[PDB]
């Protein structure tokens, strides 16, 4: 294979192959991510959508 | 025995008070009184009460050997009643000071 | 709107700064 | 707090009572006990 | 003392002062006590300066004085009647010395030796900083009592402007 | 009882190979300051110069970067229009809003005065409190106990869940070197920054001079 | 440092933040001999607060100079110089010409008593000094803050 | 301190009667005599041109004040104890001028060659400092004593 100035700079970004955190790692702090994005979705389509009619933010075309 | 400890300092501690209360109660005299209680700011009384307490708990000014006179074990025993007996006699006193006030 | 923010100076000195890194990681290793 | 905004709040805690805690504590009352 | 609990990790063991080095244990346990029991009722300051703002207590404390028209903060120490102040302390001073409605096993759990201890340095952090805290709300409620608007920030809950 | 118990079982695992064998760790960057581009670009080999003649050009760049952070950060404060609230001199009637923000309106109008307390600071700083130890690092001039962000090998970091990750000192964005890296970078970026915006500013009068 | 003048019943020993904890004996003779000359001239002061009231000294007049932190303005700066050096050469040199030599008495079970009674007195006017500062440059300023008489004491 | 020009310089017969203990004490009064007067001449000189922009006192700017002996009276008692105080911390605690960079690491050669001059070139200082604070005493008090009528001549 052929060694470039860039290749040798960029060597050790592409070193860790395979690598992983044993057992479940960070998954539960994954899932309360997740929870929490899917959350935040449904609000913003509510938003949207004028299920969730807020205090004085009005779904409609805004002038300025 | 150690109930009774408790039971010996808080009757002795209740005497005590109880005769600087009627004393307190005369120099004014000659806002006075419980309806007085009310006229000067809780402020004040939350710096006296918590300086109260520093003695009553650490003994900051209270704790001086120069009102520990050391007399003699017998000597000791004769006025060691007689601290309860001024100090019975000076509660009761104070509840039918405070019994004077007007209430049913 | 020529000359609104700094003008032809940044992408100027960017693009020669790319032309720049490129010609100097261009030669082989060793 | 707007009725809708109220009503969502309301509706995400119920969800979460009433559907996905219950069946998650069934699930693993009857995994761990087949 | 060193390697007794408190330390954490932005600081380490916190003494510029050296008021550590030179005592007894029996300093340092009455000190501790004193941190605890100090950031215990820091914390309950820091929440007693917010809820009436949102909450009040229906009904009347005294039997002239209404909970309603108490204002909040330090100028409700003038406001509430001198008498039912002083019967206050001492309530709260008699869990404070015995333990009277204040001893109960409902609230101390079974924690792991590890989980329990790490939860007392949650309990001293969170007190430390309720101190700092309660010294801010303190200082703005009662220069602003002084002098109406002194530091420019009208309300009694700065940095909460919801409850406005 | 030492409060520390709780770190270890909070600890995360050493990463494994996803096999489940343990990882192999498997270059010519070893000073702070020899990055990626450039490597070691040494054109007057100044290393050659003797290791006491090198050891005082590394707390020399260390030094002059670090004075040029701050004075170009000053700088693009100051021009922009950002100024402390009230006076800097009661006695002269110098408000912060009255003084220039450009670099030689801020030198001139600052009065010789508070030049002189700034200076004595720096005097101060350089001749007792933060000096030098031959044998602590270049550029560690701050005492212990004078609370300093440190990174040392294996500091600990904190995840949503309360678990603790250890920092080696190769890390990316988190070890020790990465941080001494983009200090010595930072301060020689900066270093070039405030002098180029020295000369602009002494030919147009704006030190930032195509923008604006 | 318990085993030293000055370790009295009412606190006894009390250094609260620890100065003299781990400090070489030379740095407590030096404290010891700050805490006394500091105390002797407070013990000084208190009454050179009072003598000018009641009693004048005879190119400027000495009746019209103000008994209050106001005397250093009126007195000329250069008149104040070769003062301060004069106590210079009663303080470094120890040439006293104000008390001559002076040979003091020694009594063993009297030294001690009153070489405490010294500091004790110094620690007094020490404190006692800072009431009088705080009063008099408080009211040069703003005259009638709380109190208008530059001495409480109602004698004068 | 002895110098080519002259020898054992002592005409009033001060270092026969006098120890060897104490007499370091004379040379510490004649190096610091000599370091204040160095200070005195250039700090004679150089406010002619430049002065602090601020006040000293207030009511008192640092420009409206006579460079001579009268800028003693123009600055306050109470400003010159601070002043004074600030500068005693130094003489005697060395509190600002122990700092070990201003102690250069010489070999003995020039180490005790550079003492010389030292106190050499305060030794002019004094009587430098001596003519000059004597033209501004003389004229102080009344203008036109001599033909010359400024504190620098030169
Ligand atoms: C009054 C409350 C109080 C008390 C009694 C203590 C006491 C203690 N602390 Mg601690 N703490 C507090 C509040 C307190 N702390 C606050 C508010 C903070 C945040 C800054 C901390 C942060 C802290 C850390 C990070 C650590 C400690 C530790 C300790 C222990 C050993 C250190 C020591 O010698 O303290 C003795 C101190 C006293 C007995 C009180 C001194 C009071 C000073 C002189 C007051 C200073 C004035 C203050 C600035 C307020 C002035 C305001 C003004 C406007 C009126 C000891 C149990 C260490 C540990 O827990 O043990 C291993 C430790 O690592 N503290
Ligand atoms: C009768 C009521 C009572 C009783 C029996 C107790 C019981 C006890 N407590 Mg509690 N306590 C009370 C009232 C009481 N407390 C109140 C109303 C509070 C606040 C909610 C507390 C909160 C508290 C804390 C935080 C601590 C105690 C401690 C103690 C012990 C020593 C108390 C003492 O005498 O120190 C006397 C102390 C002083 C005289 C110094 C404090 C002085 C303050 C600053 C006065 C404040 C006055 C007021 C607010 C005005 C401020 C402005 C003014 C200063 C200018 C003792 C076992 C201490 C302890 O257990 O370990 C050391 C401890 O640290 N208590
Ligand atoms: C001002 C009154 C006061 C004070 C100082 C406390 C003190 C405390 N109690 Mg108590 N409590 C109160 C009112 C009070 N409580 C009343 C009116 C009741 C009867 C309804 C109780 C019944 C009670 C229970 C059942 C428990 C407390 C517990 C507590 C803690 C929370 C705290 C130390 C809890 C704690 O966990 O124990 C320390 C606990 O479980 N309290
Ligand atoms: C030493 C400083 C430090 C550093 C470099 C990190 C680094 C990280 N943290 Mg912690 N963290 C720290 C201290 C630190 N943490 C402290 C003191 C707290 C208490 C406020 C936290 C609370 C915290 C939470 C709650 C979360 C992180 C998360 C993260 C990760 C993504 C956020 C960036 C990253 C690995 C996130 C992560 O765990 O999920 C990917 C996340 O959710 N951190
Ligand atoms: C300049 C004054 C001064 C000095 C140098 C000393 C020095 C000494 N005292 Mg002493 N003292 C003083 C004034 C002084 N004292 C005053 C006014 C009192 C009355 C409160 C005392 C009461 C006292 C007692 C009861 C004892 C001592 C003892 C000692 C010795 C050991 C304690 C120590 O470490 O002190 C170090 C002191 C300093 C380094 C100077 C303190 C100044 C601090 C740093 C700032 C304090 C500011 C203060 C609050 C004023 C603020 C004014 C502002 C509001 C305007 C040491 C020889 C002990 C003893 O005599 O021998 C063992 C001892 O038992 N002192
Ligand atoms: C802390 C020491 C101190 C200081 C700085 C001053 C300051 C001053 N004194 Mg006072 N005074 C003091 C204590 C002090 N006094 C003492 C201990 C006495 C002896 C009882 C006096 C007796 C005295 C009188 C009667 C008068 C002054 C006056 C003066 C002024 C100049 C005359 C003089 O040389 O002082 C003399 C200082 C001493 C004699 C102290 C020597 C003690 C030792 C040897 C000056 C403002 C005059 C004044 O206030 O305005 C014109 C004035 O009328 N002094
Ligand atoms: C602040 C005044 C002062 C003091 C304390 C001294 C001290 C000393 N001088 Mg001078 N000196 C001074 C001013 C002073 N000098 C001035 C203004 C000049 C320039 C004319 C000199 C020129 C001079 C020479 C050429 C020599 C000394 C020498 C000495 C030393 C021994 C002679 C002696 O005892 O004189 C005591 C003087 C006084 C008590 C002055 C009273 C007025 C002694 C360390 C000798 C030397 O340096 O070391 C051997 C020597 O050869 N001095
Ligand atoms: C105005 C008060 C004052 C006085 C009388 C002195 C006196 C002195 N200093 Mg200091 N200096 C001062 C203020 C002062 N310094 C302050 C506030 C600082 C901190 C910025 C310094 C920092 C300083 C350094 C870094 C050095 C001196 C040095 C000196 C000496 C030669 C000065 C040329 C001299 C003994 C030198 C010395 O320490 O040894 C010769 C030297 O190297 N001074
Ligand atoms: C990276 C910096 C890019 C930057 O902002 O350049 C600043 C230049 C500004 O570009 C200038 O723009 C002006 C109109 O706004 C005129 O067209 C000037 O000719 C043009 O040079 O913007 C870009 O190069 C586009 C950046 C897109 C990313
Ligand atoms: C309150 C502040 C203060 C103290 C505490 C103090 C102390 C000492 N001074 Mg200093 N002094 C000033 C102020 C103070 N001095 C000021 C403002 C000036 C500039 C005008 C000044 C100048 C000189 C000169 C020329 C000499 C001198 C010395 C000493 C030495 C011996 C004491 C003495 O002899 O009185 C002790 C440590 C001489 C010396 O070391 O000789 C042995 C010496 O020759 N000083």
């Amino acid at each position: 294979a052929l060694r470039t100035r860039l290749g040798e700079i960029l060597r050790p970004l592409n070193a860790e192959y395979g690598k992983v955190a044993p057992g479940w790692g960070t998954t539960s702090v994954m899932g309360v991510f997740m929870a929490l994005f899917l959350v935040f979705l449904v609000i913003i389509l509510q938003i949207y959508n004028s299920s969730i009619i807020l205090e004085n933010v009005d779904v409609d075309w805004v002038t300025v | 025995e150690e109930t009774f400890a408790q039971y010996r300092t808080a009757e002795l501690k209740h005497g005590r008070v109880a005769q600087l209360c009627v004393i307190g109660y005369i120099v004014p005299e000659i806002p006075n009184g419980v309806a007085a209680i009310n006229a000067i700011p809780a402020l004040g009384w939350f710096q006296m009460v918590f300086l109260i307490g520093a003695v009553d708990y650490w003994g900051f000014l209270g704790d001086f050997e120069a009102g520990k006179p050391d007399l003699a074990p017998e000597e000791l025993e004769k006025r060691k009643l007689q601290e309860l007996q001024h100090g019975r006699l000076a509660m009761l006193a104070v509840l039918e000071l405070l019994r004077h006030d007007s209430q049913n | 709107n020529a000359g609104d923010f700094g003008g032809y100076t940044i992408p100027i000195i960017g693009l020669g700064l790319i032309g720049a890194t490129i010609a100097l990681l261009a030669g082989p290793v060793d | 707090m707007t009725p809708s905004l109220s009503a969502f709040l309301s509706s995400v805690i119920l969800a979460v009572v009433i559907i996905v805690i219950p069946i998650g504590a069934a699930l693993v009352f009857v995994s761990t006990s087949d | 003392y060193e390697n007794e609990l408190g330390v954490i990790e932005p600081t380490g063991f916190f003494d510029p002062l050296g008021l550590s080095a030179n005592i007894d244990e029996e300093t340092f346990a009455q000190y501790r006590t004193a941190e605890l029991k100090h950031g215990r009722v820091a914390q309950l300051c820091v929440i007693g300066y917010v809820v009436p703002e949102i909450y009040r207590f229906p009904g009347e404390i005294a039997p002239g004085v209404a909970f309603a028209d108490i204002p909040n903060g330090v100028a409700a120490i003038n406001a509430i009647p001198s008498l039912g102040w002083l019967q206050m302390i001492f309530f709260i001073g008699a869990v404070d010395y015995w333990g009277v409605l204040g001893d109960f096993d409902i609230g101390k759990p079974k924690l792991d030796p590890d989980e329990l201890e790490k939860r007392q340095v949650q309990e001293l952090q969170h007190g430390r900083l309720a101190m700092i805290a309660t010294l801010e709300l303190l200082r703005h409620d009662s220069q602003n009592l002084v002098t109406p608007g002194f530091d420019g920030l009208d309300t009694l809950i700065t940095g909460l402007p919801f409850l406005y | 009882a030492k409060g520390r118990g709780w770190l270890q079982k909070a600890r995360i695992a050493d990463e494994i190979d996803v096999t489940g064998s343990q990882y192999v760790n498997v270059p010519q960057y070893d000073e702070i300051g020899v990055l990626p581009p450039l490597g070691r670009w040494d054109p007057l080999n100044i290393k050659g110069q003797g290791e006491a003649r090198y050891r005082r050009f590394v707390e020399m760049e260390i030094k002059h970067g670090r004075m040029a952070m701050a004075a170009v950060l000053g700088v693009l404060t100051t021009y922009s229009g950002i100024r402390f609230p009230g006076y800097l001199s009661k006695t002269l009637d110098l408000k912060f809003e009255d003084v220039p923000g450009t670099m030689i309106g801020s030198w001139a109008t600052v009065p010789v005065t508070g030049w002189i307390q700034i200076v004595l600071f720096v005097v101060l700083l350089e001749a007792s409190w933060w000096k030098q130890d031959p044998a602590k690092a270049p550029g560690d001039v701050v005492p212990e106990g004078v609370w300093w962000a440190r990174y040392p090998d294996g500091y600990s970091i904190f995840l949503g869940d309360g678990s603790v990750k250890t920092v080696a000192e190769d890390e990316l964005f988190l070890g020790k070197t990465w941080k001494l890296n983009a200090e010595r970078n930072n301060g020689r970026a900066a270093m070039m920054g405030i002098t180029g915006m020295y000369v602009h500013e002494l030919l147009t009068g704006n030190p930032v001079y195509p923008l604006g």
